[PDB]
């Protein structure tokens, strides 16, 4: 026996009383919250937001390097002899010994 | 130019019901009819570019939609429209369309009618991707896609635990076969940068490790072989058009279809050539043995898929990829015919899944019985029932080889074995006295059933006369040994049918036979429900509970720091509870600390 | 329950005989052969020999035990549609129908309100009737039928007297 | 795993003292059933009931870690052999593969010609 | 631009009236999440610098966007819960979630090792209060004590490590400054220098050993299945492993070799236990060990392919596992016990949720390329260049990933639910919103996840 | 154009010698579908081109050249190394896509020949072996994650091994 | 004909009706997004001419939205 603790609460309405609701307390505020402002963040950030995820932010020279490589392939094949790769960063630098 | 434009239309038409699925337009009861009408016009738009291929034209198209610049790679939606990919599309679309017409009659007046066609189109699309795939990544989308859509089709009904395990083992035994394809991904990148079909045909060294636990092991997961095949008879526990779609045209190809595409890699490697027949000769008999003794209307056809699957594996071993898919293209017309006509009998007499209580006579049913006569004889080596254009060309080519004789002899018994299980559908379930247990049994002719199977009858009789005659061949070996190899293939089916007629009459037409007591039946099941359904999940779950959980993850792997917690709580008492009061005891310890500092921890 | 042991073994023997045989005329022949075996020995009363014959009946039944048994129709467990073609929506879901949608077919809604009122009013009488029939502490294995059934309503019905169908 | 024939009509006492014990099985079964039956057929319930058999079932696996295993016997050391054992097993597998690979790079080249990856 | 709108979210909840609260906290966080996707996605040739080091920049961090995406998503889930409690405590609680997200913005943006660490440990205190209060189950204190016992005993060795490195070589501070990096000569003094830097991120990134930190925090959940998404953020919070291995010690990775092996059995044996367990949340908790073990295998190899797979997996797991906890939340709010055997039956009561169950379970497997396949496949292809035998170990994991998803499905596909009188109402409008707002960003990342798996891609 | 290799000339001409039947059904459909929706889409593309009129110039790719290499800048300094690290990274991003072009050249080699494939070409397979081998030995491919300081050490490691081999032989 | 035992349905269909409304509500700039390529011209492949460096746009090719 505790004489104070025994007072259980079990009340899950959902449909009984508000008929159509997302959450309890105030049906007029509930429609404005659960169905309006949640869905504006569902519309703007996901549809108008998708035009920023991959759709035209340029993004770390992915399409830039295509125009850069194509002009360098024709340049070093017609005028030069090695095919765009031979030695990296160091042409006749300071030797180890 | 129009060849590339019209090729994507077939991909677009099938996606149009998916794009217009979520609300879109108000169409109840018309949506299942919308699927039928979409594929019908998709067949016409696939027939035209195939006529362009027989004429002249090859094309490999990319959509210019690559989401990779990652370390010297590009993975666009690449579509190969050449021979193996080209011919399969109108074959697959015609087979599915008749099954959609069959899906009008079966699964009728059900609440989940609209939800049923949702997965069937995706089941077609994933296969159509896998067929047209030109990357190895694009190949994976379909090869996993067919394997993942099967779960929502085999386990369509949410009944007993058996179909749930059947839907589980459809992926469980697939994922063991997946390992090879993930090994195929890993080996290709490290050795040949691109891992696309255009690259891998050039620069091909003799490498055994690539298709050892690779392409051959990918062919054991999808399209079941001797390595993993307990999921073959279990898949029939769902609805009948699902079984009509899987093991006839879709699930039956996906394993071998990879090996046909990787044909120059198999040309040079002799170790792979031998192991394809080594894991192809046992598949022809050992799985086909379970067709006669195990008695179910669906399962006899289902166990015979693997026997024909072995013939698809033999063609890999002979190094003829051109005649490899020609068997599977006709196999789509062979077995999809068998599944729906027998499925028509299943649904007609209330609920029967066994051949024992089935007695639909040749005089009793007019159209379904005739479909079985044409169908079962087409599977056997008959001179002009399209089986000659598919099956008989495999046997004649296999005789002239440098390969194993025991592997050849094992397949030769299986070619004669075709006649016995076919008669187990005729003599047992159709022919003789009716055994249907009902006070009133009715089997009515439906307008949807007649128009579906009759159009398939043109496809089953006129397949080898059109497809194999128009397709360009490469080196025909039909010249040597007429009495020893050429005539022996058709004679084996005749001797098999004579043996089947004698064996069935000895068991049925005996009056008082009296069956024996002692039997050795590995022919009945293969004992896979005792080692793979019983022991294989037991060992994985005993190691999970007896060890790992009740030893490691809770007790031992924790223990290390609960040891330091228990030590800190034990050493707490040696300072708190120690010296209970008394200024004497506290000051006596101070004399010692001075004596330690003077002598022990010496600082002058 | 020795009489039940003979009946259960005989019921299993008949339904296992159809898997071995092919035709219906052969099934009748072997059944009469089985009738020649069991009827001859059941006529005389045996105390030790009857249990000896029943343990011997395990043999022959185990020699021919697994040819995949013919459980053809909708049978409990086994094979071929055990618990299938079942949507099976319970009465618990039949109470939570949404407004402006539950108005469709009003005859089903008006009747269900009368069924719920009949259950709520008779539950106090069912608790007294069910609670009255007690041997001492706990029940001795079995259900509780109505003894003093004047008006109506057995003690314990809703799932039993409200199956979905099939 | 079962060793002989499938146990269903085999090995049983012929209506001896076991009949009194078999009648006791239905007495406890119905005792737990009747309290289940009373807390089921009322329309004013609404909610999933406890059932103490399944609550103690979850407690047997999730808890009982340190109240149990207080006599750390030789069987626990045998379980530890399956614990640390496999972790030390791969140490003589991966290193032997690496020393095979690394020696092939330096002396007698085994590197791929078209290896742009990694 | 990300300093003082989250700090301006703090007085919003206190000032707003008792009728509102939840309407303001969600709407004034969704527009803040829009601005993160608007500005942070831009990159030059290498790493930029937004401002002077209070909050720095992004190098390979689209993981910041995920936290901003979960900034309103936690408030969505805790709606049925905390509906019967005090209004002053509602204002107290939302600020504690905001404070977690405040330090989480800081940790991903700040390109330091010193400022990062003290705000990495500043996420520990709010989670402690969130776990030890509003816990529905008993012995939640063990979930609180071991949360700071396992983490702090491993992370306080960073103070003796990080300060030691900057005393010897320049300063760690700016990171892009730290290219004065000398190769580690593999000495016995350098053994514990490597170990102390790793052991701090061996706890939050769960191995096979020291992994009990995770399931206890999930079984004794902070709030039902709502604040578990913050613990998913703590799993991906061990992203410092990407920076320490790359910058501080590139030469000496001989000591990484046993740690890959320890996490290799943290793939199979962690998936084996996740097959029989009764708790539905624990069946997500032990599966989350294996998917995050993939990163620990990847990073220590240090190959360019592994970084592509890892950064994808950090975002992949952050939206898939968290979605699975939302499904566990929807089942717990009706039955009030997370027993898998008891809660059995979909479609009979929950028809629409069953399709969302599929789009969340099958994502644990490698579906048509979402981000999980793209995450996993690059790691498996990276392990082959490390050693050929790995796929034999990795292939077993591919089988049990199907034993994750389908076993969660089958135990809910079995149509019965005889004892259940509750779960009468199908789903609320916000309930199905959680299922959409988690899965639709994964569905949008199927098309082009170029701005997801990006460490120089 | 220019950068792409392409085929020399496309052949094929209509013969129609054997039989009449109904001529060529594919060619009859080729004339039919040319005016059905191929002409309509060409008219719609021309209407969209005419509606464009005024268009933005867009100055394409930016130059930015040299700015001194990392090998030239001796001793560690944050002000000097930063621009050198950017120069190496820009070259590494280009060198990644150089391989991709030659990769697509080999893709064109497979299709435009078809039947021969391995026996013919001879130039595209040789060009692939000239670039990839240079990419493997110089531009990382063994030096883990990208770093400018590590590349100079990798170049020195290859140079010291070559000098030791040349002096001995 | 008998009365069919079905789930609630109304709550489930309401969410799909609300979802497809708000996607369509921001589905208008998708239609405007086509005209931004169709009516408004993108960018030509023009070589670098000496005039300046970057006035509001440096290398925003293909589409003017960038």
């Amino acid at each position: 026996r505790w004489q104070e603790d025994p007072e259980p609460e079990d009340e899950n309405l959902y449909e009984k009383n508000p008929d159509s609701h997302g959450y309890d307390k105030d049906p007029a505020v509930d429609i404005w919250n659960m169905r309006v402002v949640f869905f504006f963040g569902f519309s703007i950030v996901l549809v108008l937001g998708s035009t920023f995820v991959a759709y035209l932010p340029d993004y770390r020279m992915q399409e830039w390097a295509r125009r850069e490589a194509e002009r360098l392939v024709k340049y070093r094949e017609a005028h030069g002899l090695p095919i765009m790769e031979s030695n990296c960063f160091d042409p006749s630098k300071i030797q180890l010994p | 130019n129009m060849f590339s434009s019209l090729s994507l239309v077939t991909l677009l038409l099938l996606t149009m019901p998916i794009m217009m699925m979520s609300f879109n337009t108000y169409k109840p009861s018309n949506y299942p009819l919308y699927v039928k009408t979409a594929i019908s016009y998709a067949f016409i738009t696939s027939m035209i570019p195939t006529m362009m291929f027989i004429h002249s034209g090859q094309e490999l198209i990319i959509s210019n939609w690559h989401w990779l610049t990652i370390q010297t790679l590009k993975l666009s939606l690449s579509f190969k429209m050449d021979y193996f990919s080209m011919m399969f599309i109108p074959v697959a679309l015609f087979v599915t369309w008749s099954i959609m017409e069959f899906s009008m009659w079966y699964m009728y007046s059900d609440p989940n009618i609209n939800k049923f066609f949702k997965y069937l189109l995706l089941f077609l699309i994933t296969m159509l991707i896998l067929v047209t795939a030109n990357n190895l990544f694009q190949l994976f989308i379909g090869w996993e896609g067919v394997g993942i859509m099967s779960f929502l089709l085999i386990g369509w009904w949410y009944g007993r635990a058996d179909a749930n395990t059947a839907a589980l083992q459809a992926i469980l035994y697939n994922r063991i076969g997946d390992i090879g394809f993930i090994l195929a991904m890993a080996w290709f990148l490290t050795n040949l940068n691109t891992w696309d079909l255009q690259q891998i045909f050039m620069l091909n060294p003799s490498d055994s490790n690539m298709p050892l636990i690779g392409l051959a092991l990918a062919a054991t997961g999808k399209s079941a072989q001797f390595g993993l095949h307990p999921w073959l008879p279990s898949a029939m526990e769902g609805p009948t058009p699902v079984s009509a779609l899987l093991h006839s045209s879709t699930m039956v190809v996906a394993g071998i279809f990879l090996l046909i595409r990787f044909y120059p890699l198999t040309e040079n490697n002799k170790y792979i050539q031998s192991i394809t027949l080594c894991l192809g000769a046992i598949t022809t008999l050992f799985t086909a043995m379970c067709a006669l003794t195990q008695n179910d209307i669906k399962k006899i056809i289902a166990f015979s898929t693997s026997s024909q699957l072995g013939l698809m594996m033999v063609t890999i071993g002979i190094n003829q990829p051109y005649l490899a898919f020609l068997h599977i293209c006709t196999h789509a017309f062979f077995k999809a015919m068998l599944f729906m006509c027998s499925g028509s009998i299943i649904h007609s007499l209330n609920d029967e899944q066994d051949i024992r209580k089935m007695g639909g006579l040749f005089k009793a049913m007019p159209f379904t019985t005739t479909a079985l006569i044409v169908g079962s004889l087409a599977l056997t080596g008959m001179p002009f029932l399209t089986g000659f254009y598919s099956k008989d060309l495999i046997i004649e080519a296999a005789n002239t080889s440098y390969t194993n004789a025991w592997a050849l002899l094992m397949t030769l018994i299986a070619t004669s074995f075709t006649a016995i299980y076919s008669t187990r559908i005729i003599f047992f379930a159709l022919l003789g006295q009716p055994r249907f247990p009902t006070l009133v049994n009715i089997n009515e002719n439906n307008p949807l059933l007649i128009n579906s199977i009759k159009r398939l009858l043109i496809g089953s009789l006129f397949a080898g006369y059109i497809i194999s005659n128009n397709i360009p061949p490469t080196t025909i070996p039909q010249m040597t040994m007429p009495y020893y190899l050429k005539t022996t293939a058709l004679i084996v089916t005749i001797l098999g049918f004579i043996l089947a007629l004698e064996i069935s009459n000895m068991t049925k037409n005996l009056k008082y036979h009296y069956p024996s007591n002692a039997f050795k039946f590995s022919t009945l099941l293969g004992y896979f429900p005792t080692i793979m359904h019983r022991l294989a999940p037991y060992m994985n779950l005993s190691m999970s509970q007896k060890s790992a959980s009740s030893l490691l993850d809770l007790i031992w792997l924790e223990a290390i720091l609960p040891k330091t917690i228990s030590l800190a709580q034990m050493k707490a008492s040696t300072l708190v509870t120690n010296q209970k009061g008394l200024i004497k005891l506290y000051f006596l310890s101070f004399l010692i600390t001075i004596l330690i500092s003077m002598i022990l921890f010496n600082f002058h | 329950t020795h009489q039940q042991k003979v009946l259960r073994l005989y019921k299993r023997a008949l339904r296992h005989l159809e898997s071995w045989c092919i035709h219906r005329d052969k099934y009748r022949y072997f059944a009469c052969l089985l009738r020649a075996r069991f009827d001859e020995h059941k006529n005389e009363k045996d105390m030790v020999k009857a249990t000896q014959l029943l343990r011997e009946a395990e043999e022959e039944f185990w020699h021919g035990q697994h040819p995949q048994p013919y459980i053809f129709p909708e049978s409990p467990g086994g094979t071929s549609y055990e618990r299938y073609e079942c949507y099976k929506v319970p009465e618990w879901c039949l109470d939570d129908w949404h407004p402006s949608e539950k108005a469709m077919y009003p005859d089903y809604f008006a009747k269900r309100e009368q069924w719920k009122k009949l259950r709520r009013e008779s539950w106090e009488r069912e608790v007294k009737q069910l609670q009255e029939e007690t041997p001492v502490g706990g029940p001795r294995t079995e259900a509780l039928p109505p003894a003093r059934k004047q008006g109506d309503l057995p003690p314990l019905w809703w799932h039993i007297v409200t199956r979905p169908r099939e | 795993s079962s060793l002989p024939t499938t146990l269903d009509p085999a090995e049983y006492d012929i209506s001896s003292e076991t009949r009194k014990a078999q009648a006791e099985r239905l007495a406890i079964r119905s005792r737990l059933k009747r309290e289940y039956q009373l807390q089921y057929y009322d329309p004013s319930r609404r909610g999933v009931i406890e059932d103490p058999a399944l609550v103690r079932w979850t407690y047997a696996r999730s808890a009982n870690i340190y109240p149990n295993f207080r006599p750390n016997t030789k069987t626990s050391l045998l379980g530890a052999l399956f614990g640390i054992g496999p972790l030390v097993f791969w140490y003589y597998v991966f290193k032997t593969d690496r020393d095979r690979k690394e020696k092939l790079i330096q002396e007698g080249k085994l590197d791929r010609t078209f290896n742009i990856s990694y | 631009k990300y300093i003082i709108p989250t700090i301006m979210l703090m007085p919003l909840t206190w000032l707003s009236k008792n009728n509102m609260i939840w309407v303001n906290s969600t709407a004034h966080s969704l527009l803040i999440s829009f601005t993160s996707l608007l500005l942070m996605n831009q990159f030059g040739d290498n790493s930029l610098n937004f401002s002077l080091l209070f909050f720095s920049d992004s190098l390979s961090t689209p993981l910041l966007i995920l936290t901003m995406w979960l900034l309103p998503l936690m408030l969505m889930a805790s709606q049925h819960h905390l509906s019967k409690e005090n209004l002053t405590r509602k204002k107290l609680f939302i600020t504690m979630l905001i404070s977690l997200q405040l330090f989480l913005i800081m940790t991903f943006t700040a390109m330091e090792l010193i400022l990062f660490y003290i705000l990495f440990e500043a996420t520990l205190v709010p989670t402690l209060i969130i776990i030890t209060r509003w816990g529905n189950q008993t012995e939640r204190l063990n979930a609180g004590l071991y949360f700071l016992f396992y983490t702090l005993a491993g992370s306080l060795p960073l103070l003796v490590a990080l300060i030691y490195i900057q005393n010897t070589v320049g300063s760690l501070n700016f990171l892009m400054l730290q290219y004065w990096v000398q190769p580690v000569h593999n000495s016995w003094s350098n053994v514990f220098m490597w170990l102390a830097c790793m052991m701090a991120f061996m706890v939050k990134m769960p191995l096979y050993g020291l992994h009990l930190w995770l399931p206890k925090a999930h079984v004794e959940a902070p709030i039902a299945g709502s604040m578990v998404l913050a613990a998913v953020l703590l799993k991906l919070g061990g992203y410092g492993m990407l920076r320490i291995t790359l910058i501080l010690n590139p030469m000496t990775d001989f000591m990484a070799y046993p740690f890959i092996m320890l996490s290799l059995w943290g793939m199979i044996m962690t998936s084996s236990i996740c097959l029989r367990q009764t708790d539905l949340k624990s069946l997500i908790a032990y599966s989350s060990v294996s998917h995050m073990a993939l990163v620990i295998v990847a990073i220590l190899i240090q190959t360019p392919w592994s970084y592509m797979g890892a950064t994808a997996l950090m975002i992949a797991h952050g939206l898939t596992s968290s979605m699975l906890f939302c499904l566990a939340n929807s089942n717990y709010e009706r039955i009030h016990s997370r027993t898998m055997i008891l809660a059995r039956g979909l479609q009979t009561l929950l028809p629409l949720m069953a399709t969302w169950w599929l789009l969340a379970s099958l994502t644990n497997l490698a579906l048509p390329p979402t981000i999980n396949l793209i995450g996993e496949l690059f790691v498996v292809m990276s392990t082959f260049s490390w050693s050929n035998i790995t796929i034999i170990l990795m292939g077993v994991n591919m089988v049990i990933t199907a034993l994750y998803s389908l076993y969660m499905l089958i135990m809910t596909q079995r149509g019965k639910y005889t004892y259940h009188i509750n779960n009468i109402s199908p789903s609320f409008t916000r309930e199905n919103a959680l299922m959409s707002l988690h899965i639709l960003p994964l569905l949008l990342l199927t098309l082009n996840p170029k701005i997801i798996l990006g460490p120089l891609y | 154009x220019x950068x792409x290799x392409x085929x020399x000339x496309x052949x094929x001409x209509x013969x129609x010698x054997x039989x009449x039947x109904x001529x060529x059904x594919x060619x009859x459909x080729x004339x039919x579908x040319x005016x059905x929706x191929x002409x309509x889409x060409x008219x719609x593309x021309x209407x969209x081109x005419x509606x464009x009129x005024x268009x933005x110039x867009x100055x394409x790719x930016x130059x930015x050249x040299x700015x001194x290499x990392x090998x030239x800048c001796q001793e560690k300094d944050v002000l000097c190394m930063f621009e050198a690290e950017m120069q190496w990274r820009r070259d590494y991003k280009v060198d990644q896509e150089i391989v991709n072009i030659i990769q697509e050249r080999l893709k064109a080699c497979q299709q435009r020949e078809g039947e021969s494939h391995r026996q013919n070409c001879a130039k595209e397979l040789e060009q692939f072996t000239q670039v990839v081998k240079a990419y493997q030995d110089r531009y990382x491919x063994x030096x883990x994650x990208x770093x400018x300081x590590x590349x100079x050490x990798x170049x020195x490691x290859x140079x010291x091994x070559x000098x030791x081999x040349x002096x001995x032989x | 004909r008998l009365f069919i035992i079905k789930p609630s349905g109304f709550y489930d269909k309401r969410f799909l009706k609300l979802l497809r409304f708000y996607i369509l509500l921001t589905g208008i700039p998708v239609a405007i997004g086509i005209t931004l390529i169709n009516v408004f011209i993108g960018e030509a492949e023009l070589a670098e001419i000496p005039e300046g460096y970057v006035p509001e746009h440096w290398e925003y090719f293909k589409h003017p939205i960038s």
